[PDB]
């Protein structure tokens, strides 16, 4: 786990991601249901990042996966979407922030990455999913 | 390269060897239900003989029951001139009460004719008998746990001249940490006296009479099942819901522990429930704890609210049999059977219980099984939600239906957050005295 | 197939499956795949239920044949309040393979015995055990000191109606179908019938057999009788039952209550193991007697 | 179960959903077959909601899933399609309304959500399937 | 569940699973599904490991219950150098089902015994055998001519510290954890303890039991001792072991080396099969003697 | 089973459906075949109905599934394609009509329906399959 | 088996079909492998017929499947592609014609058909696969 | 225990279950706490006898005995049962790994050193199923088990 | 592998599987994966057949190894009229693992015995039972009152050619390969050979063994002989058979027909169970005799 950097600045339009829950459920077949939640929290689970710049940006991006990545390190993630609460219901969010200001430490959900060449200097990679391990 | 048809081979071993790691029998399985696999149990010993080898195991028993014993330290034949020995027959382990009514090969010998010295086999470590001063004190064995009976200057004249097979009535009180707390008669009495006296006679009211001759021996079922788990090492054992008298059960050494206990689960029918880590042994009744309607079951795996299986008519055990021990007279293997009047055409299913019980009780038990095994044809396979998870694994469900409202005791609860149940049909009226006359 | 081979050797064939089960009661039920109600015998096969007909198996060995026969339960059909109460147990089937164009072109695949019926989710699934179900079971007597036969049996014929033995009286006070009050308790001994046949011949439980216990008359000939098991169908406090008398299956209860001690079919004396290995000691009683 | 709010007002064209019936069925291979249902109601089973507004609406929408949501709470649902009956047959609907005026309390059929960024201010999420648990 | 039914009958529930295992050593370990460290007893359940909680099964039969309980091994956790050496064998668990909002709303699903642990690929999988594991095993004595008990046992109490019997000396020369040099060999007989308990109470192998063999002192009281098996944790040539003396479990070795020949719990004479079927010939020795 | 109404009048272009048979078949591997028919009839098996009108038509259509539907009732079906015979071969159809004039009583082949909103007043649902239970 | 008629005349562009050979095969993992066929003929196996005419043609086409069809009858099939031999190799075809002049009696490879309505008079059905059973 | 392999952890192949070494430790409730024989006396009058070996820590249960019909002396029988009670507790651990055909000369009965980061525990192997990827069900075997027990006689 | 480790430790390897089976007849067959015909011994391995080589298994236990070895049957190959008739039964294989670049770099994976061969769909599938197939079978004699050995056996050596005992004559009239006319019937007794070896050494069934029964000569020395079983290959009414004489395996038929009553290897008298538990009554015959 690191505190190394946010990310390369570029993120394409389509960087999707939202919180998860396990919340297993029985669906009582002759009436309503009853369902349990063991979390009290949520994995933010950001997906579908895309790097799109010159090939000068690519070699600092492929080794972003490699050098400080490996598999098992932080690389605090920037959200385009210390405790934050959500007060728009009379309920509350009250979800903690271990890192400062929406920085949500994560890890990539990939055994490999796949960078493509689109033109003499175009570097693309279609997806880098994350799940924000604590 | 590809794989062969040892894909069937790796499906068995150890593909199915992992299962029974983590897990006549014709009537044994139905009485435990879906339940679990009924282990082979209680091939009853007829012609009790004493083998003097070194590979026979130490027996154990609870109450008035004959046991064969075996020879340990017999001296050489001594000719008076027409023979004499000095036997020592070791019956069973633990502190026992006294051994009376010895009968050898054949009918009966009077114990007053013998010179036997009985021993309790006390953990107090009884000293040497001094008849083993034939051997001398320096090599005299001094058996701690086992309860041996020596025999002194035994004339081999009336029974041939060979050694006869001796068999001994033994009374053994149930021991163990749960037994010393809550004392029953065998030490609870603390002086009864009141011998009626006032002298072929009037024994027709002995089964209903206040006096306690004979039946003072019989241990309560609570402590004997506590003795099993105590010897197995489970001291967390919970047994306050048991109500039975044992009267001379006997399992041998290396009888699996549980297979000795499983004969009692056929006789008195109790749950062996284990709600919590206490392993509650409660007596089985029809007392309904659930009251589910049909609207209150969960969505199962097979997407049926209640799968109801009715077993085959060709296998209903039309007539049931036992192999109990006589327990009043000369202890001998006997048999009673219960025959259902409509379908007597076949399906004999018998089993053998090695305990000792009386005559009206045996016809009561087989009358109970023949009713239960035909009641326990119906099994239900439903899933109930974890909103009511307090249905323990041995409880019984009312289970209101549009057509029937038939009770169900449950087995094989597998939950993972969705309690899925293999029940079995159980009625309340099965568990009653049959009220039969005696012999 | 029996001389439909002319129909069958042509690729153009039309054999639609169909079967009839005869219940333990005298009524039969009809089932067919043909989707139109058809009959050849007086059975009136209905395609409203039954009939998935999955994979009849065979074997030269004594092991049974099997067919799970998935279907539907309905008010015209089995209806499952009939099935749960104790009917359809030894139900005998014949599966047929009729030509629906001409039902005189048919045969029997097997005649079965319908062992295991699993009903659920608004449907039923009923394993059709083969012809050889009875083989594979234990039948025998074990020399036990009781009797061995039932009252109606050939080994002990009784003429069970020969006097005022049977209690023919109509029922009242059915309660939870185990207790039965019975208005006409009076007419017999207390605890007369303790192992008898409670054949109920009217109403809901029609021709249904239970076994009695606890024949006790509390006041003015009430005769409150328990049973071992539920009847499975509730009697309606107006049904007629008849109860044959109770046999304890013992020599004393045989000859005293009943006259038929001749037809005993039991083994009263049966000396024992300890007698067998006993050698005769020349002491005490060694004269000829009962050994009892 | 809550009574908190309807929803964000925006719903895209394509918000699908209609009643779901157990309809346990036997399918006799002969021909005609019988069937029965144990509900006597119908789970309305609305799907395919889409939030589309500015990013100011997104942070009150992502914590709508989180704060009063979790998994197991009401958030009464607005239908663009006290007892209502349906009299267009000679049979009847006679279906109850526990909440007032078509408000059908539900829950989302998702372990996670997935909000996307499509431009400097565009917030999108493709689906939020519900089932109106009683 | 024990009076959380008010919490549980509502569909809004929040019961997060959690369990504690107590090792054979006095320490316990904590495990929870809740993803936040919580405690109710002094256990401090950690969500850093353990906890997949797959499908606890049940049965009225004596057969055990089971739960495979997939998880993770780490330095705070089991760490698998602890597990492989011989710990966690008879580890006792309780699984709980706590409310994480209020941990006073909990019960026990079962109390287990954790039989089979399969670790691999950086994780562990540990079958939780049920409460009834001890049933299903053979326990008995077979009248064999040795003894039958261990030294500390109730059937042969010894007071194993009563004199200079135990060898308390600290260890040197551990080599391959089977050979042990032992600086303080001198103080006892050669080959004094041949079946003893090598309890090692310091360092890496803390409270770990092995069995001795080949108690030989080579020069100046070295006392090189082998063991049957590896300890599984390497002692560090500074640990303290104590070795209880060796019992050959024989009458001669009982009474000579030890005083406790009274508490024998063994069967020395035990004549034999050929004695039993023998009839007494009237030739040679037929006077009363040892038969040995 | 009802005799309630035909249907809403609207049906989109693409309402597909044609008769079925089981007619199980062995395909004798070294020559020709032989095959059996247990029906003597055919399930007409109409599929792919689409309602397309205003939202005023939708509430009389969603409860068409619900009110007289449930699952297990008739709602006689109108075919855009008393015994009718087919004489264009020298064989014959001779297929019965329990209802009058091509009205083929059916049931919907759905546990749920799925009505969509396409515009302020557009109501669409893509499919309602039927099989014509007797 | 019939001799009833060819078919409706119309067949759309795309009526595919060609001979099907058992070709039992061993595929030795070494290399070359042997094979044999037990037919000495070839099932012609025509597929993808399409009827496209007015709705007047449809009712004589839907009962073509039903009346003389059922499942198990001939309806001799017209090929747009008495013994015919093929002499373009020095081998020979020598394949028989039980029916006259390319008429190849078949059966449809369908439990059901699916006729669609595409406009006031348009009748379409996408496929009727046959296999020319002898 | 003569080791023929000397594998490091880096030198195993990719198995089926995608674990380099699956290591199974058997249940404590079934470890055979006391073992028994039924040998024949072989010096005196040939009679069935029995010796047992009891592990001092866990004597609480799991009696596991077998019967051998051969004839052998008194110190040898206590030597054999002393060997089984040590071996059956050693052979609790089994390993299930796959090793590449680059070293296929590991015959089906050889024993592997198997260096790990934590332990370096030997393993004798069984049930080799290769097809071009030797996959192994090993079992834990120590060298010191196979020695004379050096006991006194009768 | 035997010193191809230098070839094998490199990742660049090229070991192509190949095996030879030796039939019960002297010919061998060759099989390889290499797709080019190669040989190292005089076997000429052909890739035209055989060789899928699926998953040889092993075990320290006595249980066999197995390999199903999918392949193809053809006229050069096994051809399955050879296989069905009774050849390839105890066929012995060696599987090899040769380098096709250099066939001197090879070893044996196992030497098998090819137990179960399942042929179908124009292919064959042949389970290669391991080296330990013979273990796992019952071998013994049960003291029965017949003989126990075959004629050629070491326990009864006979010199089966020593006189005019064998019938060497060439065959005519093969009919359905059970009846055999035999032109030269005359030369021997009627019913001389009733349990003999019909070794046929020419033509189709080359070296194939059947057993005779019903040695009857009908007219002018025809000697029509049946067999128990079909030969599996039709003899062509010109083949040469030789038939060794028939042994009834009985003491009377031993010493009369054959001289070799010394080498009996049988148990004629063998008194019985009822003799064993009998006590000697002092009545009737109690003098020394045959007890027969
Ligand atoms: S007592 Fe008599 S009537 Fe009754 S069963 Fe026995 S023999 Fe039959
Ligand atoms: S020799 Fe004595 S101390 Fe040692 S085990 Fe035997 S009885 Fe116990
Ligand atoms: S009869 Fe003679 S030759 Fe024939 S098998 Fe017997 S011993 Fe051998």
């Amino acid at each position: 786990a690191f505190h190394e950097v946010r990310f390369p600045a570029n993120l394409s339009f389509g960087s999707v991601g939202g919180p998860e829950r396990r919340t297993e459920i029985v669906t009582l077949s002759s009436g309503h249901e009853e369902r349990n939640s063991p979390w009290a929290h949520s994995r933010r689970h950001y997906d579908a990042g895309v790097g799109l710049r010159s090939l000068d940006d690519v070699e600092r991006l492929i080794a972003f996966f490699e050098a400080r990545g490996g598999q098992l390190h932080g690389f605090r993630w920037k959200d385009w979407a210390g405790i934050v609460s959500f007060n728009e219901p009379p309920p509350q969010g009250a979800r903690v922030t271990a890192g400062f200001e929406f920085d949500v430490p994560v890890r990539f959900d990939t055994d490999r990455i796949a960078v493509s060449v689109q033109s003499f200097q175009a570097g693309d990679l279609p997806q880098v999913p994350v799940v924000e391990v604590r | 390269a590809t794989i062969l048809l040892s894909a069937a081979g790796a499906a068995i071993g150890g593909g199915f060897g992992g299962t029974v790691l983590g897990l006549g029998r014709v009537i044994d399985q139905r009485l435990l239900g879906s339940g679990s696999q009924s282990v082979e149990t209680g091939r009853v010993d007829r012609l009790r003989l004493s083998s003097a080898s070194e590979g026979e195991a130490v027996g154990r028993l609870w109450g008035r029951m004959r046991v064969a014993g075996q020879v340990i330290w017999a001296t050489r034949f001594f000719e008076s001139a027409s023979y004499s020995l000095s036997l020592a027959l070791a019956l069973c382990e633990g502190e026992i009460l006294r051994v009376g009514r010895v009968w050898a090969d054949g009918s009966e010998i009077e114990v007053s004719g013998l010179n036997m010295r009985v021993y309790r086999g006390g953990e107090d470590q009884l000293p040497d008998p001094k008849i083993a001063a034939v051997e001398g004190a320096e090599a005299a064995p001094a058996y701690r746990g086992i309860a041996y009976v020596v025999l002194e200057d035994l004339q081999l004249a009336p029974f041939g001249n060979r050694v006869p097979q001796f068999t001994f009535e033994v009374v053994r009180a149930a021991q163990g940490a749960l037994a010393e707390a809550e004392p029953d008669l065998t030490r609870g009495l603390r002086a009864v006296a009141l011998i009626p006296g006032t002298g072929w006679s009037d024994g027709e009211n002995y089964a209903r009479g206040h006096w306690i001759s004979g039946r003072a021996v019989a241990q309560p079922l609570a402590s004997v099942v506590a003795e099993i788990c105590g010897a197995a090492g489970i001291t967390e054992i919970d047994v306050s819901g048991l109500y039975g008298l044992v009267r001379g059960y006997t399992m041998t050494g290396d009888q699996t522990g549980r297979a000795g206990l499983q004969a009692l689960m056929l006789a008195y029918g109790f749950e062996a429930l284990e709600r919590d880590g206490q392993l509650v042994f409660r007596m089985r009744d029809g007392r309904v704890a659930a009251d589910l309607a049909a609207a209150d079951l969960a969505l199962g795996e097979g997407e049926a609210v209640v799968e109801t299986v009715r077993a085959a008519e060709a296998e209903i055990a039309g007539r049931v049999r036992l192999a109990y021990v006589e327990a009043e007279g000369d202890f001998e293997v006997k048999a009673v059977e219960a025959v259902f009047p409509d379908a007597a055409a076949g399906a004999a299913a018998g089993s053998e219980l090695s305990l000792a019980l009386t005559r009206a009780q045996a016809q009561g038990i087989v009358g109970r099984w023949l009713a239960e095994a035909r009641v326990a044809r119906d099994t239900a396979r439903f899933a109930l939600p974890p909103s009511r998870g307090h249905l323990g694994t041995g409880d019984v469900v009312r289970l209101d239906l549009p057509e029937g409202k038939r009770r169900y005791r449950i087995d094989r609860v597998e939950q993972a957050g969705l309690i899925q149940v293999e029940a079995v049909r159980v009625e309340p009226g099965i568990y009653a005295p049959a009220d039969e006359v005696e012999d | 197939p029996e001389s439909l081979k002319a129909h069958l050797q042509g690729g153009v064939t039309t054999l639609a499956r169909a079967w009839a089960l005869a219940r333990a009661d005298g009524r039969v039920l009809g089932f067919t795949d043909h989707d139109v109600v058809l009959r050849f015998d007086g059975i009136s096969f209905e395609p409203g239920s039954g009939m998935t007909a999955k994979a009849v198996l065979q074997g030269t060995g004594l092991s049974v044949d099997n067919t799970e026969s998935y279907g539907a339960l309905s008010s015209e059909a089995i209806t499952e309040a009939d099935l749960l109460a104790g009917r359809y147990d030894g139900a005998a089937v014949t599966v047929w393979l009729v030509n629906w164009a001409d039902p005189a072109m048919r045969a029997v695949i097997f005649r079965g015995h319908l062992g295991e019926v699993s009903r659920g989710a608004g449907a039923f699934t009923a394993e059709l055990r083969g012809l050889t179900a009875a083989l594979g079971q234990e039948q025998g007597r074990i020399y036990h000191p009781r009797c061995a036969a039932v009252l109606g049996d050939g080994r002990c014929r009784f003429d069970l109606t020969k006097d005022g033995y049977a209690l023919e009286a109509a029922l009242g006070g059915v309660d939870e179908a185990v207790v039965l009050r019975l208005a006409e308790g009076a007419g017999f001994e207390d605890r007369w019938f303790e192992k008898g046949r409670l054949v109920v011949l009217d109403g809901a439980a029609a021709g249904l057999i239970g076994v009695v216990k606890n024949d006790r008359l509390q006041a003015d000939g009430s005769r409150l009788i328990e049973l071992w098991q539920r009847l499975g169908a509730n009697p309606v406090a107006g049904d007629r039952v008849r109860i044959e008398p109770g046999c304890d299956k013992r020599a004393g209860t045989c000859r005293l209550k009943f006259d038929n001690f001749l037809n005993f079919r039991g083994f009263p004396h049966i000396p024992g193991e300890d007698w067998m290995v006993s050698y005769p000691v020349q002491s005490g009683t060694n004269d000829g007697g009962s050994l009892f």
